[PDB]
């Protein structure tokens, strides 16, 4: 009957395994403008992307003022117990709570326009996080999630979270909007339907919290603005165009007046657009 | 017990007659606050559903899209269930590829639909960790969420009675009663149910 959800239950083969095409590269290999489209999104990006900038910094006993100017997009990775609950590790750093995650004002630094990505799991995190986006001012307006496959290793996998009635195979990075944005008609800030709202990759090596990179690509390629901000990033995460901050960081390079920098006369805040990708990207 | 279904209108049928379920789904008209060429509840209808009485024990499967990603929570909560998971159905093509194109949702196009997991009381007799909690499937004529949710839901709760709201003669399964408005006629075996029906509604 092509039921995947008994093909798990039989063999351990997650249904998403079978899944086709799912890699950066794979996608649109057969679809030459679709390509393109990708392909020139990413030289703007790569053109008008600042050097990388890192911060090392105790989230927790920081003033998150200190980081200027206003962001167009956040990326939220706080480290949540529920990565090393499930898989059995031992964390190296502090782990958040979602008390702790709501107490950072993120409302201090984001722009009047701008977006959110926050990593919340696969448990309460769902719905605390929403808590999270309502005390920072977001609305939650699109949930990516990135689906793990065990293409390499079918089997069953334990969910430790007692109140889990399936096995959860996938982590949701919730998105909220902060001001008013029209995808018609504010296309100098945003490029809407270029990405979906799913990530599928194989599960990673027992030890590597790491979130997929390809989120990074969705939220490039969705808005234009060029002030990105990476809260728990590492040395692993760093990237041209972001700004990265959190405590396991090595080294630090921010200088909040060369950062602010980048983005003041005669540069903009936004990468601008050419008449290729104009006549290219999804409209209506 | 063979399929049983009643085409009903959700808001207004006493279902208090109908028992106690170990599974409740429902796939619901929300109001996503956008013009659709199908008719919808309002969000005063929808928390207003005598869902309660439905269970005493048990879960609930509710699918939701849009800001009834919200909605459905707050649903969830005034129905007395606690959300304990949340199934994604990834939409595939003929030949198992998501399809990326188009401008499928606001802001990110969308691969795929939500379905809240809840619990009620204390229920017992059900399997932890089966199935997983993501379905992938073709989108199959009318269908609006995947039949794939019947096989996992069963081997959860094998052989106890559930109910399914704002069901489509699709999908009338056995152990099911089906409730909808496009259902055909009334069709009840459970002799303990037709005797609380025509009790309740005596000129039938």
């Amino acid at each position: 009957h092509n039921d995947y959800c008994q093909h798990f239950v039989d063999t351990g083969h997650r249904p998403q395994n079978f899944i086709r095409d799912v890699g950066l590269a794979d996608r649109f290999e057969e679809y030459p403008k679709l390509r393109e489209l990708i392909r020139l999104k990413d030289e703007l990006i790569a053109k008008s992307n600042t050097p990388p900038m890192y911060l090392q910094a105790d989230i927790e006993a920081f003033d998150i003022r200190e980081l200027t100017p206003k962001f167009d997009v956040i990326l939220l990775e706080p480290p949540l117990e529920e990565y090393y609950r499930e898989t059995g590790i031992t964390a190296n750093e502090k782990c958040w709570t979602w008390d702790d995650i709501m107490k950072l004002e993120i409302d201090e630094i984001a722009a009047p326009r701008s977006f959110i990505f926050l990593w919340c799991g696969s448990g309460e995190g769902l719905d605390l996080g929403r808590v999270c986006l309502r005390k920072w001012g977001y609305r939650r307006c699109e949930d990516i999630c990135w689906i793990k496959t065990n293409k390499n290793n079918p089997g069953k996998t334990k969910t430790l979270d007692p109140k889990a009635v399936f096995q959860r195979t996938k982590e949701h990075c919730l998105m909220g909007i902060k001001g008013t944005v029209k995808p018609s008609t504010d296309g100098d800030f945003i490029h809407a339907n270029v990405d979906i709202d799913l990530i599928i990759t194989e599960e990673p090596e027992i030890g590597n919290i790491e979130k997929p990179v390809e989120i990074f690509h969705i939220i490039e390629h969705f808005c234009l603005g060029r002030r990105r901000l990476h809260l728990f990033g590492r040395d692993s995460t760093i990237r041209p165009g972001w700004l990265t901050v959190g405590p396991t960081l090595t080294n630090s390079n921010y200088n909040a007046e060369t950062y602010a920098s980048y983005f003041s006369a005669p540069n903009s805040y936004l990468t601008g657009c050419t008449e290729e990708i104009e006549r290219l990207r999804p409209k209506s | 017990f063979p399929p049983q279904w009643i085409c009903c209108d959700i808001r207004y049928l006493d279902v208090s007659i109908l028992g106690k379920f170990a599974v409740v789904m429902a796939d619901p008209p929300w109001d996503i606050h956008m013009e659709l060429p199908y008719g919808t509840l309002t969000d005063d209808e929808m928390r207003r559903l005598n869902i309660p009485v439905l269970q005493d024990d048990g879960f609930l499967f509710l699918w939701v899209t849009g800001r009834a990603m919200e909605l459905g929570r707050e649903c969830l909560n005034l129905w007395g269930y606690e959300r304990v998971d949340e199934i994604i159905w990834v939409k595939t093509n003929q030949l198992q590829r998501i399809i990326r194109t188009g401008r499928t949702g606001h802001w990110l196009n969308h691969g795929k639909e939500h379905c809240l997991v809840g619990v009620k009381g204390n229920p017992q007799g059900f399997n932890q960790g089966l199935d997983c909690d993501v379905i992938v499937a073709e989108v199959r004529s009318t269908s609006h969420k995947p039949d794939e949710i019947y096989g996992m839901i069963e081997r959860l709760s094998p052989g106890t009675r559930k109910i399914e709201l704002f069901g489509r003669p699709h999908n009338v399964q056995p152990n099911w009663i089906t409730l909808g408005n496009q259902l055909d006629g009334i069709h009840l075996l459970d002799p303990d149910v037709v005797a609380r029906f025509k009790q309740r509604y005596p000129d039938g």
